[PDB]
């Protein structure tokens, strides 16, 4: 598995908010090691039976946690992410949606420079079936396994996650890298991980129209990935012009079309599937 | 969100960037009376709409008499200009920009966006003004020049000069250009813009750089801290439904088709459309519920999808969510009855007790099928429309 | 360059940072008439001088009548306040700041500078207000807190809160503090400041944060782009000679001693003084010619060094430069005669034809010795004064 | 030797200015490989018999130079240094005096991040006796040799340079790191170089009051330098308060005194000398 596991100790930023609360409980019930959370002004109290701190540094020092999950509203993420980076956290999972693109542009440079890894923003989270769950993905449709999943989409991931669990393949680790224009991690980041991970025997890569992250992943796969990869690109019926749900969803410049990505993936040696329903079959094949 | 050309020039002005002298008018009297405030003709009348290609569409003209200005304003204000960038239904013209004619010597291209690949704000400059840059890229690439702003240092002058020298500029024009680069680059960062496009950046017969036409794109996500850009939003410029879908936390976008799709999740949405048009079928739209899919959201979602009449069948595909599949099925029922849905609906529930939910839809009575599985739900929605 | 307390509070105001209500007055009438504009007493009168310790010196008082204000202004305006931070000659009081008394509940310390070691702008906060922070550092370190601004991201709020929580602040005071941190941090960067010192940052009985006293230090090197700070420079606050030495591209600084040193190069200057006071001797000053050492510079340099009368002998030490040692020796001669130097001068030329130069000084006649070597030139200047 | 040599190819920014011209001639006459210069607006012309370009990139591409020397007025250095960094230059020598401290604060981070080395600002330059000379130091008082020199001061360096040439010790390479609050390189940077350099048998370290660069060098020397080091700190007679010539010259907080540094250097195993005239003797000793 990659990114997290049974040992990963997690703190939650925006812990006393609706979503931070609701999902922290879910992560708690899944057995994720939630050691506490942070909410400026509420330090000193306990929530969901855990210590609540005023600053991330206090929490890190107090719990030794290494990963932080963020449920802070967009208007304040740059401040949360930069604080977490500075407090020593090495893995940040930002669930938040709506961060200004210029904010993430700067944060992305920071993250890199500081050797800190971030999944998101605008992602469901990451989950290692059976061991650790950080985010909002349905824990009941997973199953410890051999397939690794990377997805630019949230819900789509679930379709794939169910299919692999249904073909009794199981998931090594699920990672939603997100939609947003400039994300913390891209396909190539997560792919290089699944490759070096023994427990992962095959990879499922879910992308969509817009940008060229997939096209770039394709070249990486072809030159560096050895394990079998099944790929799926959504938005073939999507029209040029408007953004489909996400900002990076628009197919502009006559580029970033679904078919463009499919081909590139195909030429890279990736088992593409035209219907999101045949992801399981495709695996059954290559496996 | 996009800004009108006049709004952009206003901003440009505010930052000391050259633009033709003119005024945005909302009535033929204003239009014609502006001719004098400007000076002697000829003058340039331009319909203000967010899409481009206004020129080809005849939404831009050069006149030489208050009579023409008046005529032109009279002809467009209220009408809807349709260009190759507008949907076949065009966009309303509520302002006519009237500015002074410019003695164009050469047309250049200056623009900026956030390069997803290099993860930096990139400015592009070319000597191919007045042309679709998209094209210039395709045909003659070596004629496009770029630079990336350093998040650490901000836009530096040597960068503006680099572009200026590539364009073959020299003398005062180099300094002039460098200024516009520094100016634009600052607006881009300070105002949280997603795109700038000065096409064309004109060199006048008098020998000066001037922005003959500008297009600004702002980053929606930053609007909370962009009070001014927030107030410039012109609702009348984008499809109305999309707008309400918005305050109703829905995410609409229409296509041709006949089958209406209602999915939760932008990814799953495109995936659903894709799978429908894979089993024949024709995706009539893209509607991303948003997940928080409550009964009201579902009732609103049905209205918007069925506000269109090409829709012959609706395909609901809810995977996961915050509500248990049974409660979701109720919202589907209650909405179908209330909005008086008059089309065959094929639901595809998934997650908590999708079992009980699927049942609630069978015993409801309403022409609400309850497909079992993605692949299936497809074929069935495709089937329920075949013939109509 | 330093700014007066009132000038700093002005800036603070401009940035939405709390400071007592008051006015800077230049005459006793203004002072006393300001009492009413402020409100009911008591009021606080403060002499405006760049150095600190004005309190100990009695340059700050709390009064309760226009009569006292008037008296106080009358007593200082024109006089020179001497504190432990001013040279034994003090600094002129040309303005009396008159502000409202503050209901002090607690005194904190907030300050910022460019940490040479960490190469970042560092803000310091402590609960030890109204105390020499230098001291707090020495005795109780664990009571000082720091943060460094990230050149890449700018001052972030979590940083202001970090300090606020360390200080034990809570409730609105935390948000209030965070604001002042963000405000100050911005002034520091935008105005190119070298130092900020809010001592004390007061928490009032009413429960609010207010800057009771502030000291701003600007970065001289950035003044070309700081037009406002450029105009606030108060010449009357620093030694006059140093000031002219400046427009004359010289670099003066006086000490006790009796031997005047004129070296080119700040390093060599301190090195020269060091070597002189190593062979007995007493460095009467530090004068760094500047290298461009022309004849005029040398004549001006001699005036400034000899504008003082404790000087009994001058030691010139020119290593390298833009002028050949012979031309430099002439400037030394021409200056000694013109300024009518009335002291034994011991030169030490080095570089191009320092040979011919050394000679020109022997045949000149003037009591201008021409030492051979650093070590030597020392002993000889030390000698030429022994007895006087 | 360190930093430069006979092979180092150099371009000069602010080449057509008074100082850029005057000194480029001097470097030229010393045999330094000056391959051209840059002055926006004068590209296409030739100066001192060399190509003048409009941008650094043009020059680098045209000459393959790797080191650049800057003679641009303070108000424009941040722009020159950042341009040179971006054009590929790997060694920058900024002679300029007067750069805003906040400018150098940012540039210093850039330089580091980009793996670019910079001597200065506010420095005489660097010189490898007999091979390469980039700056304004007197070429006639040097002599190829075994002693390496690092100095926070300009002129003082010369005193030392003369002394070592006079005791027939010669100089491996002379480096003026400069005065300014935040310099491109500090003692520890140059020291680690002289240490790893075979041709350098002994080191002369010249510092002054202010800051704690020397105190930090001291700890480095004691833990990492093996070659003998002779040290000298000026400003023992300097009084607290005013800045002595340079901004970093003030002895504040009861710290950064000359004696403070002397001790630290002494405790580090450095041969200190109280009179700048005995630097040669001190060497004669340790050598
Ligand atoms: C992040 C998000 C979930 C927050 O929603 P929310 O929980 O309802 O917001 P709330 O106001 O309830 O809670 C936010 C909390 O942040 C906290 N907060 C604010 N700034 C903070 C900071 N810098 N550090 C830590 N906590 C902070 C507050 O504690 C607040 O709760 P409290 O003051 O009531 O204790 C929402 O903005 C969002 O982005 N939703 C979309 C997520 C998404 O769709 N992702 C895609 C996955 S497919
Ligand atoms: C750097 C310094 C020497 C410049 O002095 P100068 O040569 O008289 O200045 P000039 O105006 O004559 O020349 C500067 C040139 O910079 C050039 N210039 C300006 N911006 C430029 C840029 N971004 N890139 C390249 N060149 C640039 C111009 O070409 C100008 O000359 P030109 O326009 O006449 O051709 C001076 O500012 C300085 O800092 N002196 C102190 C140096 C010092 O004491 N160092 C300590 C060593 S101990």
């Amino acid at each position: 598995s990659i990114l997290i596991d049974k040992n990963t100790k997690v703190i939650c930023q925006g812990f006393t908010g609706s979503q931070g609360t609701f999902h922290s409980e879910q992560a708690i019930a899944y057995g994720t090691k939630m050691v506490g959370g942070v909410t400026p002004g509420k330090g000193g109290t306990t929530h969901l039976g855990l210590p609540v701190f005023n600053t991330v540094r206090e929490a890190v020092a107090a719990t030794g946690a290494t990963a932080s999950v963020i449920y802070v509203p967009a208007p304040f993420c740059k401040d949360s992410i930069l604080e977490a980076i500075d407090a020593g956290i090495k893995l940040i999972i930002t669930i938040t949606e709506g961060i200004p693109t210029l904010d993430m542009l700067t944060v992305k440079v920071k993250l890199d420079e500081a050797g800190v890894r971030m999944i998101g923003p605008n992602v469901p989270g990451v989950i290692t079936p059976g061991e650790c769950k950080i985010g909002i993905q349905p824990g009941h449709i997973h199953k410890p396994g051999k397939v690794g999943i990377v997805s630019r989409s949230g819900t789509l991931t679930y379709e794939a996650v169910k299919q692999t669990t249904d073909y009794g393949f199981g998931q090594s680790t699920c990672v939603g890298i997100g939609g947003d224009p400039i994300p913390g991690s891209n396909f190539i980041d997560i792919l290089e991980m699944f490759e070096k991970d023994p427990q992962t025997e095959a990879i499922v890569m879910i992308g969509e129209i817009g940008g060229s992250a997939e096209e770039e992943a394709a070249a990486y796969i072809k030159e560096h990935v050895t394990k079998p990869v099944v790929g799926y690109i959504a938005g073939v019926t999507a029209p040029k012009g408007k953004r489909m749900g996400h900002a990076g969803a628009i197919i502009a410049g006559g580029k970033g079309t679904a078919d463009e990505k499919f081909a590139a993936l195909e030429a890279a040696g990736v088992k593409t599937v035209r219907s999101l329903a045949d992801i399981g079959e495709a695996l059954k094949t290559v496996l | 969100m996009n800004l009108h050309e006049y709004q952009a020039k206003q901003l440009f002005a505010r930052y000391g960037l050259p633009a033709p002298v003119g005024y945005a008018c909302t009535t033929p009297r204003e239009a014609e009376e502006a001719a004098s405030k400007i000076g002697a003709g000829p003058w340039v009348v331009k319909c203000q709409v967010h899409a481009g290609g206004r020129g080809k569409a005849g939404g831009v003209k050069v006149v030489n008499s208050k009579e023409d200005i008046r005529a032109f304003a009279e002809n467009w204000l209220g009408k809807r200009l349709v260009t190759y960038q507008t949907d076949a239904n065009g966009q309303p013209v509520n302002q006519i920009l009237v500015e002074a004619a410019t003695d164009i010597a050469k047309e250049l291209y200056l623009g900026a966006v956030v390069d997803r690949s290099s993860r930096r704000v990139v400015f592009m400059a070319s000597t191919e003004g007045g042309v679709e840059i998209e094209k210039v890229a395709e045909e003659t690439p070596h004629l496009i020049h770029k630079v990336a702003l350093d998040p650490l240092t901000g836009p530096m002058p040597y960068q503006g000069r680099e572009l200026a020298f590539k364009l073959g500029l020299e003398g005062k024009l180099v300094q002039q250009f460098t200024k516009i680069f520094m100016g634009l680059a600052t607006i881009f960062l300070e105002r949280d813009l997603a795109l700038i496009e000065i096409n064309p950046l004109v060199i006048t017969k008098q020998g000066d750089l001037i922005c003959l036409d500008g297009k600004l794109g702002a980053d929606g996500n930053a609007l909370f801290r962009q009070p001014d850009l927030r107030e410039m939003r012109d609702q009348s410029q984008e499809d109305p439904r999309e707008a309400q879908a918005a305050q109703w936390e829905l995410n609409y976008v229409a296509l041709d088709g006949n089958i209406g799709c209602m999915v939760n999740g932008a990814g799953l949405a495109m995936g659903t459309m894709d799978i429908v048009k894979l089993h024949g079928g024709e995706p009539a739209n893209f509607l991303d519920v948003g997940g928080g899919a409550t009964k009201e959201r579902v009732t609103e979602a049905f209205k918007i999808i069925l506000s269109d009449d090409k829709v012959k069948a609706v395909l609901v595909n809810i995977f996961g969510g915050i509500v248990r599949c049974d409660l979701i099925a109720d919202g589907i029922i209650g909405a179908v009855a209330e909005v008086g849905v008059n089309v065959p609906v094929v639901v595809r529930l998934e997650g908590n007790n999708a079992e009980l939910g699927a049942k609630k839809l069978a015993d409801s009575g309403l022409n609400i099928i309850a497909a079992k599985g993605l692949t299936d739900a497809a074929q069935q929605v495709v089937a329920a429309v075949e013939g109509k």
